[PDB]
């Protein structure tokens, strides 16, 4: 799919993710949800190919929640996200393939610390401040560079996202038909119903 | 499309009088797009050092390789691997990949803790080793290293002296590299003290 | 195609087969492909028979012209008109031509021209596709000042041979025998030549 | 590979080996399961002969399959290990293609089969 | 299918002084792995104080440099024996390249001078014709090992002053000819030790006021 | 590179330039290209440089192995026969050219070897990119009844017109001598006719030349008692 | 590459970065990427380096050329379609360019056409080409007004390079801004990307994600 | 844009204290085909100059009617025209040098490596190359083809630089050329036994050696060779 | 260029194009005029190739307005279409053809009838009630088709004007940043300022 | 290559070139590519020198595993062995073999194997780059039941003809002798066979 947009604040990480899908000529929906939760405290955002994204998605999440039950115990971010990029890292010398990037966000319950972690295709792991896929962060980088503070409220965290969103409207050739927002802290994961 | 050139980054590793240095810059992008300002290149096992440039996913996945064996080494042995031993180790791993290769540019450094002779090695992708008595270079300004490091280098360099040596070489490349650059960090290792120094350099 | 063009004590022989193909098909079985482009300068032709043809017929207008103006042309110079036209339009045609001619200050001579479009002077010349299967054969059995009777043995054993292993030439073996007596045509059949 | 029929008829017309398995399960410690009109309650016992033991890192009687079905059993406990990994993966699994969790009786129907193909199958008890 | 272009190696460095400007030049031409020559000069004397190189495509590279040495002596036909400022020079040679836009000079073109208040300087031009005046500039096979090495020992880029750590730049101090030619040499020997296009020889043409004078150093042979 | 290997009397000697590249850019400028298969089989590489040092090793353990094995010392065909049906199999994709020679209980031995698997057999071989300039001077100065003294010099001189001559190759000459009844003597750097003069100019810093933004100790000390 | 020009009260800002690459090799650091056509029109250079010099300089010679016919300034108008004309015919050709042709006269006021290889001829207000032209739009778009000062309208457009200069690998080396009056163009200075960003760092607090 | 079709192999040359040697071999081939063996590929110039050529033998006649063509109109209303104003070696390579270059600049280019040999009025040696591309330079020994890996370092060993030119003898220079020939013969499949060799020189003028053919060749030891690695029989 | 569409009432014909201008990766202006008036009663909108467009379209321009003059006299749509058309018929065969498709809306004043034209690039000229070029068509052509009337208001097809660039806001991936609309009738050509 | 075969009265004789080519380099100039695959069952290489060495070395792999269980093998079998692995693996290989044996009940036997890998028993054969020249001089010259000295005379003017023209063959001209008295090597240096 198209845009997905990440920034982590004093206290959450936030995940902006464009509601669009597109079959080629025609707009088939304009109300897609491109995340899965993957534990209470952690969620994934994605982009890609058609299928495979959403076949990748569901398949970390099964594991995740597998691991889950087994221990009876949550991973953390980091050990979430390193799950990720080795079979991400192992899908590019596959037979075909996964054409999916991911962004990460989680709550830490145990530092008490929200983190990002932005992964390609290819198995590439950076921890962020802020992080996007694809031509989003073209747009959006330099308005983040510029009013971005460690210690940024969610609210504030909020509306330099809404600057970048309508930075990619104006500029932005294709229409995303707007994005869903997700607030990710200690209390879990939580949908923003009006963006 | 070329897979050594996508992320972007250099190492360089030098010699002097009872000590090695080496040093990387901090960049990581997709092609033109700078992504991040904290990618260390450099890591230690034990107190054998490794510098991997190249694509970024298998500069990732060699990291955890390298220290997923030479703590399986460990154990077996009872001994931390000396850089000698492990320049062969990473020469293996890569060469058994020879039809489907890792697409980057390692250097090692270190001293041997028992004779106490400084030593550097690089190598190709595909595992060839090239052991230097004075310096060794790698990325996607190499070409540019190799013209600092031939003129500034002299043997036996002190190590306070050695640092400003490596540090300007390494520089005075990156800012002729558009790929490299965005901070640097130098080591200097003597036989039972490491220092790290975090330089400051041009953002663009 | 096999041809050839062979010096003797006499003058100057040209022989050839009849074979004219488009793919494995055998698009004329009798082909005459010894051409005259003056009274005692003929030549033999291959490559493009389209090109070959064009090429002969402008020489043969080159010469008529000549001889209007100038009297007889040389050997040599008849030979300088294909070269002209061979070289200086190479990138376009497909053209490997021997051209043979008597005087009688010099006697038989024999100039090949190759697809680039050089020039060689030569007592004996061979070419076609054919002749990469007799360069051997030649080369043992030719001799200078030859006669007639050996010229036509030698021409009839070569050209025999490389009809025999080159697919793309067959037929009849023909053949122009040039001296100061005139121009004589000969013929010689499969079931003659195929006992050789 | 080893390939053994280890469970077989005998003139009787009974399985031993099924049979001995159950007296496996009769040496176990005690599992009750108890359901009300709106709960189920699942009791085990522990056996006491041992003392010195770290109850908080000793593993557990009952074990929970997904977060709405537990499994408790009776029997030799490294066996019950294996069939419990087995029920999570299998949990997961559906969730994974029907876009629903288990029902109890399809969760017990998977185990339940488990159990009886390691009744006709070659080189296993 | 036929290929109009070919690559003679080579590597040439032009430094701008106060009242001086050098071109340097190896002498080693090249194709492929075969050295055609050890010495074959590429730094020319144009006339009215101005020295040309054009690296790359030898055959190109000797057009060019011929063609604008026919300017220079066309402008003193046309315009009273005037002197061909450096300047006028560098947007001359534009055209002239710019002229074969659609089938280029395959050449990287270096001239250096006086200007007209006598200070040092060096133009450098791109194949197709684009020009800019500038204090140091290397080009051809090893333009690549020689530019931060200059950067870093003659506009001191990342060298800040003892005890200030990073806060005070160290000066901009002008340097002498002698001091120049110093850089130079240890740029080539340099180059010659690490690409293999580069050896043979090093011929320096420097420009002062007083016209222009040459100095030969041997290089590695390997 | 250039490589090439030489009979003489009661021996053979093989020799080999020290430069390494990649593409137009020199990696190192002492390489060593002389390997050893075994204590009296030595064979020179060019092409891919890890595949040339890579199937000499494989070859060279296996031929360890085989020696044991047997109790025999290794020969210079079995090497040879092993090196050949390994780079067949791999139709040229292990891109490694050798010039293979040594002595054994046979007597003395020198083949090469292509990438694809063919070799070939000879009193005098040359082989990599400067193998036309030495193969020049093996042609002008080869004759029969070498003596070993000549033998050295005669290989040195094919090294040296691919050092001169080939810009692939250049720096120093590594010699090996293999001679029936002796010990093969290795001479690293048997001649050294490419010292870089000394610079115009010391390039040594003042301290305190570069910023920093921060220092630290690293740790490479295991974890510690108490 | 990173250039644009903006319109506002007290006319046009031009600011541009410095560098040229060649694949990953910085050829230079020390690029003119303003032409100055002539004291009162500007243009900038994206695209091929030698077809924006010497087409905006043979521009020149064709304003110089109108005004000694006509006895008047030409119009920003006028200039630039004598480029767009002239690139058009050469269509297909090969040529490459992106600019910006600037000028400020009495019947148009501050003007600006974006100008193309492939023919495009646009007015506008705000215009931005390169390879970091995306970073600059950005800080552009979020801060732009008509009513800004000469000098917060100098310090927008050096700020939209920087930020393009940080985040674009082919942009950097140094910022060239130009303030275009009616009286003429206006030169304030070079400013070396390298301290421009640590001193703007310190006095605005942004780029926290940057150790300094 | 074409292919060459009949072609001529090496070009080898030196200079010597006196003068300057050229020589090249007499075939023509035909792709492998070794097809024409009496071809002449040195051409002298008046009494001081010979132009060797290699590549397209189409292309090489038609180069020789140009310097043909070029001695016919320097004698045309020219009364010192075998004295001072006579073809210089300089002006023969400038004019072919010229010529080269123009036609690559077409896309339609004479397939040809050319050196021109020769003695200047001053008695100065003159050595230079010029090829299909316009490449011009000059070298105290100089080679086309397969002669510029295999002929020019043996002839560097002779003369290694300028220096070394006025220490090296005609005799010594010949020899040299000779040995050159043989190595080509042994090494390149396209070349023949037959070759010619051109001196000039500025005391004795130009000698001009046709049919001269490659001796002293080692061939003996071939019958020791059984194999390729195994075989003993 | 993108979106050009075309109805004829009535009384008149209305003209609606976009306003993007997309250089590949961004959005250069938004506010870009799409036509050109050929004579006080004729206007052409155009979309096809960068550059093209407007050289051929003030080309044409140049060409009617030098005829007004010569003839102090108004050509009637049908003969400004039919030298548009040879214009493009001729251009199709050249070294390098105009890519320009265009709409020619005019108010015939000796007839007292509207008249719309659509011309290709390659000259294919049709009049019809309304039209379109690219995919305009594909998403407005069956809105057309059921609600159009040739007794029509001005006002009535401004409103399924509006229905049919809903529709194209809707299911369309490009951003388009809506339409400048144009009405031709007896009194000339004006704008709609807001739509 | 040129390479021949050619059976007489007292057995067969193997000839062939020394040659051995990279382009227009000559990488080895005293090559041997006359091969023992058993002591009289020899074979002459033409094509990939990898593929033909490959594949001659398992041919002496197979009969010598075949003679350690059945005796003495055959040249029809040899010439089998060969077909197998030539047609079997004709998608992966470059190879055109030439096998000649002597048996004292068969006496004298040539079997050539071209690319495809077909078998075809022959009087005498000829094959190799270099064969092309020289199809037109063996056909005229070669008889059955020659002695040995013609023979010999035969392959080394046939191999003469085949290096004058074919510049990928050259340097000595070898030999290989099968008959009942043993095995014989001859050798043919350039001033003995270039005067012929
Ligand atoms: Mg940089
Ligand atoms: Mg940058
Ligand atoms: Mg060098
Ligand atoms: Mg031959």
């Amino acid at each position: 799919m198209d845009i997905i947009l990440g920034i982590r604040v004093q206290d959450s990480v936030i995940l902006a993710s464009s509601k669009a899908v597109t079959r080629g000529i025609s707009v088939l929906k304009d109300s897609d949800d491109k995340t899965r939760q993957l534990s209470p405290h952690t969620l994934m955002s994605f982009a890609g190919e058609a299928g495979d994204t959403v076949q990748f998605a569901e398949y970390i999440q099964a594991n995740i929640q597998l691991y889950s039950i087994r221990e009876d115990y949550e991973l953390s971010p980091q050990a979430v996200s390193s799950f990720v990029r080795q079979e991400l890292a192992k899908s590019i010398r596959s037979r075909r393939p996964y054409q999916v990037n991911v962004l990460i966000g989680g709550y830490d319950k145990k530092k008490n610390k929200p983190e990002l972690y932005q992964i390609d295709y290819l198995g590439t792991k950076v921890e962020l401040p802020y992080g996007a896929h694809g031509y989003s962060g073209f747009y959006t980088f330099s308005l983040l560079d510029h009013h971005y503070r460690p210690d940024m409220t969610t609210e504030e965290g909020l509306d330099l996202l809404k600057l970048c969103v309508q930075e990619l409207e104006k500029r932005m050739p294709m229409d995303f038909k707007g994005v869903i927002v997700k607030i990710v802290d200690k209390d879990g994961i939580r949908q923003v119903d009006d963006f | 499309s070329d897979p050594s050139s996508i992320n972007g980054g250099i190492v360089v590793a030098m010699t002097g009088k009872d000590c090695v240095a080496i040093a990387c810059d901090l960049r990581l992008g997709s092609q033109s797009l700078g992504v991040s300002n904290k990618f260390e290149k450099i890591f230690h096992y034990g107190h054998v050092f490794l510098g991997i440039t190249g694509l970024a996913t298998d500069v990732t996945t060699l990291n955890e390789m390298f220290r997923y064996k030479t703590n399986l080494y460990k154990l077996k042995e009872e001994r931390a691997i000396e850089p000698e031993t492990f320049t062969q180790l990473v020469s293996s791993s890569l060469y058994e990949r020879r039809f489907g290769p890792y697409f980057v540019g390692p250097v090692v450094a270190g001293i041997n803790s028992k004779s106490g002779k400084p030593f550097i090695a690089g190598f190709d992708l595909i595992g060839c080793i090239d052991e230097a008595k004075d310096f060794i270079v790698s990325g996607t300004a190499s070409d540019q290293l190799f013209g600092m490091c031939e003129s500034l280098y002299e043997p036996n360099l002190e190590p306070e002296d050695l640092f400003e040596t490596i540090s300007q070489a390494l520089l005075n490349a990156a800012d002729r590299d558009a790929l490299s650059g965005w901070g640097a960090v130098v080591y200097i290792i003597k036989k039972d003290e490491v220092v790290k120094r975090y330089l400051k350099m041009r953002q663009d | 195609t096999s041809i050839m063009a062979v010096t003797f004590k006499d003058g100057v022989i040209l022989g050839a087969d009849s074979r004219t193909t488009t793919g494995a098909y055998i698009a004329n079985r009798v082909t005459d492909k010894l051409t005259r482009v003056h009274d005692k300068i003929w030549c033999c032709r291959s490559g493009s028979a389209a090109d070959t043809q064009a090429i002969a017929d402008i020489v043969q207008y080159h010469l008529e012209l000549y001889t209007s103006q100038y009297g007889t042309p040389s050997t040599e110079t008849a030979a300088s008109v294909f070269k002209e036209l061979c070289y200086e339009n190479k990138d376009n045609l497909t053209a490997g031509i021997i051209v043979a001619g008597y005087d009688d200050k010099n006697k038989g001579e024999v100039y090949t021209i190759p697809l680039g479009g050089s020039v060689h002077k030569l007592p004996y010349a061979i070419a076609g596709s054919g002749s990469t299967f007799i360069y051997g054969y030649c080369d043992k059995n030719f001799r200078e000042n030859m006669s007639k009777e050996e010229t036509v043995d030698f021409i009839k054993h070569s050209l025999s041979q490389a009809i025999k292993w080159d697919g793309s030439s067959g037929g009849v073996i023909r053949m122009v025998v040039l001296t100061a007596a005139g121009v004589e045509r000969l013929i010689f059949y499969p079931d003659e030549y195929e006992q050789l | 590979g080893y390939d053994r029929a280890l469970s077989i008829f005998s003139p009787d017309g009974h399985i031993f080996q099924v049979e001995y398995a159950l007296e496996a399960v009769k040496r176990g410690t005690c599992a009750v399961g108890v359901k009300g009109k709106n709960c189920v309650v699942l009791g085990c016992e522990r056996r006491s002969t041992l003392k010195l033991q770290d109850t908080r890192i000793t593993p557990s009687k009952v074990s929970k399959i997904d977060s709405h079905v537990v499994l408790s059993f009776s029997g030799l406990n490294a066996d019950s290990r294996i069939l419990i990994e087995k029920a999570r993966v299998e949990a997961q699994s559906h969730r994974l293609t029907l876009e629903d969790p288990v029902t109890v009786e399809y969760l017990t129907r998977y185990v339940a089969g488990v159990q009886q193909r390691y009744t006709q199958s070659g080189g296993v008890r | 299918q036929f290929n109009p272009y070919g690559d003679n190696g080579g590597t040439i460095l032009g430094i701008a002084g106060e009242d001086f400007a050098v071109l340097a030049g190896d002498t080693r031409n090249i194709t492929d792995y075969s050295i055609n020559s050890r010495y074959e000069p590429k730094v020319f004397d144009c006339g009215d104080n101005i020295v040309m190189s054009a690296n790359g495509f030898a055959a190109d590279g000797d057009a060019l440099v011929k063609r604008f040495k026919n300017s220079v002596k066309w402008y003193h036909f046309d315009h009273n024996d005037k002197k061909l400022s450096i300047n006028s020079a560098a947007r001359n040679i534009q055209h002239l390249l710019y002229g074969k836009r659609f089938f280029p000079y395959y050449v990287h073109t270096i001239i250096a001078g006086l200007d007209e208040d006598g200070k040092g300087a060096v133009y450098s031009f791109d194949p197709v014709g684009s020009y800019e005046r500038e204090q140091c500039r290397a080009g051809g096979a090893a333009a690549s090992l020689i530019m931060p090495f200059l950067d870093n020992q003659v506009n001191f880029k990342n060298q800040y002053e003892p005890g200030t750590n990073g806060k005070v730049k160290k000066p901009l101090k002008y340097l002498s000819v002698e001091e120049v030619i110093k850089l130079v040499r240890d740029s080539f020997t340099s180059a010659t030790e690490r690409h293999i296009q580069v050896g043979d020889g090093l011929e320096i043409l420097i420009v002062t006021k007083d016209g222009v004078r040459k100095e030969f150093y041997e290089l590695k042979r390997d | 590179t250039t490589i090439v290997g030489v009979k003489f009397n009661n021996g053979v000697v093989i020799a080999a330039d020290t430069r390494s590249t990649q593409g137009p850019i020199v990696a190192d400028k002492n390489c060593a290209k002389l390997h050893r298969i075994s204590p009296k089989i030595w064979c020179a590489g060019a092409g891919t440089a890890a595949d040339t040092e890579a199937v000499t090793q494989l070859i060279g353990s296996n031929i360890e192995l085989h020696s044991l094995y047997t109790s025999r010392e290794p020969r210079v065909v079995s090497a040879l026969q092993m090196l050949k049906q390994h780079l067949f199999k791999y139709q040229g994709h292990i891109g490694a050219y050798l010039i293979v020679a040594g002595v054994d209980p046979t007597g003395s031995h020198l083949f090469s070897i292509h990438a694809e698997g063919s070799t070939d057999v000879g009193y005098y071989l040359s082989l990599g990119s400067g193998s036309l300039a030495a193969m020049a001077v093996l042609e002008s100065h080869w004759k029969q009844d070498l003596t070993k003294e000549e033998a050295i010099k005669l290989a040195s001189d094919a090294i040296q017109a691919g050092i001169w001559n080939d810009l692939g190759s250049g720096s120093n000459v590594d010699v090996c001598v293999m001679e029936i009844g002796k010990d093969a003597e290795y001479l690293r750097n048997y001649l050294t006719p490419n010292v870089r003069e000394e610079k115009q100019k010391s390039y040594k810093f003042p301290r305190g030349t570069t910023a920093v933004l921060k220092e630290s100790i690293v740790n490479i000390c295991d974890i510690q008692e108490e | 590459t990173t250039t644009l020009a903006f319109r506002f009260q007290g006319g046009i800002i031009v600011a541009v970065d410095s560098r040229a690459t060649a694949g990953n090799w910085v050829a230079s650091q020390t690029v003119k990427k303003v032409i100055e056509i002539n004291p009162f029109l500007l243009g900038t250079m994206a695209g091929g380096a030698a077809d924006c010099q010497f087409w905006e300089t043979w521009l020149g010679s064709q304003c110089r050329l109108h005004e000694l016919r006509e006895k008047e300034r030409i119009s920003v108008a006028a200039a630039s379609k004598i480029l767009s004309n002239l690139v058009y015919q050469y269509k297909g050709a090969g040529l490459s360019m992106g600019t910006m042709i600037c000028g400020y006269t009495r019947k148009e006021g501050p003007t600006i056409y974006y100008v193309d290889s492939d023919g495009t001829r646009l007015k506008g207000d705000i215009f931005c080409v390169g390879s970091g032209q995306t970073f600059a739009y950005g800080v552009l778009d979020s801060n732009y007004k008509w009513d800004l000062s000469v000098e917060d309208a100098l310090y927008l457009g050096k700020r939209s390079i920087l930020a393009a200069a940080h985040r674009d690998a082919y942009s950097g080396g140094s910022v060239n801004l130009y303030h275009v009056t009616e009286d003429g163009w206006i030169y304030h200075g070079n400013h070396d990307v390298g301290e421009l960003f640590w001193k703007v760092k310190e006095e605005e607090g942004s780029f926290n994600n940057v150790i300094g | 844009t074409q292919q060459p079709i009949v072609t001529g192999t090496s070009v080898i040359s030196m200079k010597y204290d006196n003068g300057v040697i050229i020589a090249a071999d007499n075939l023509g081939s035909y792709g492998s085909l070794l097809r024409f063996n009496g071809v002449e590929r040195l051409i002298p110039v008046g009494d001081n100059t010979v132009v060797g050529i290699s590549g397209d033998i189409s292309d090489m006649q038609h180069i020789e009617r140009l310097l043909k063509d070029l001695v016919t109109e320097n004698a045309y209303d020219n009364p010192l025209a075998d004295a001072e104003e006579a073809l210089e070696p300089s002006y023969i390579f400038e004019y072919l040098a010229t010529v080269m270059y123009q036609r690559r600049s077409k896309m339609n280019p004479l397939w040809n490596a050319i050196i021109v040999a020769g003695v200047q009025s001053n008695g100065d040696q003159f050595l230079r190359y010029v090829n299909l591309l316009g490449v011009t330079y000059s070298s105290p020994t100089l080679a086309t083809g397969f002669g510029a890996h295999m002929a020019n370092p043996l002839l560097r060993k002779v003369v290694d630089r300028e220096s070394d030119i006025p220490k090296t003898t005609v005799q010594v220079a010949e020899e040299a050329i000779v040995n050159a020939m043989r190595v080509l013969y042994y090494r390149d499949a396209r070349s023949s036994r037959n070759f010619s060799l051109a001196i000039i020189d500025k005391n004795t003028g130009l000698t001009f050696k046709k049919n001269l053919q490659v001796e002293n060749m080692k061939w003996d030891f071939a019958k020791d060779i059984k194999g390729y690695g195994t075989q003993k029989i």
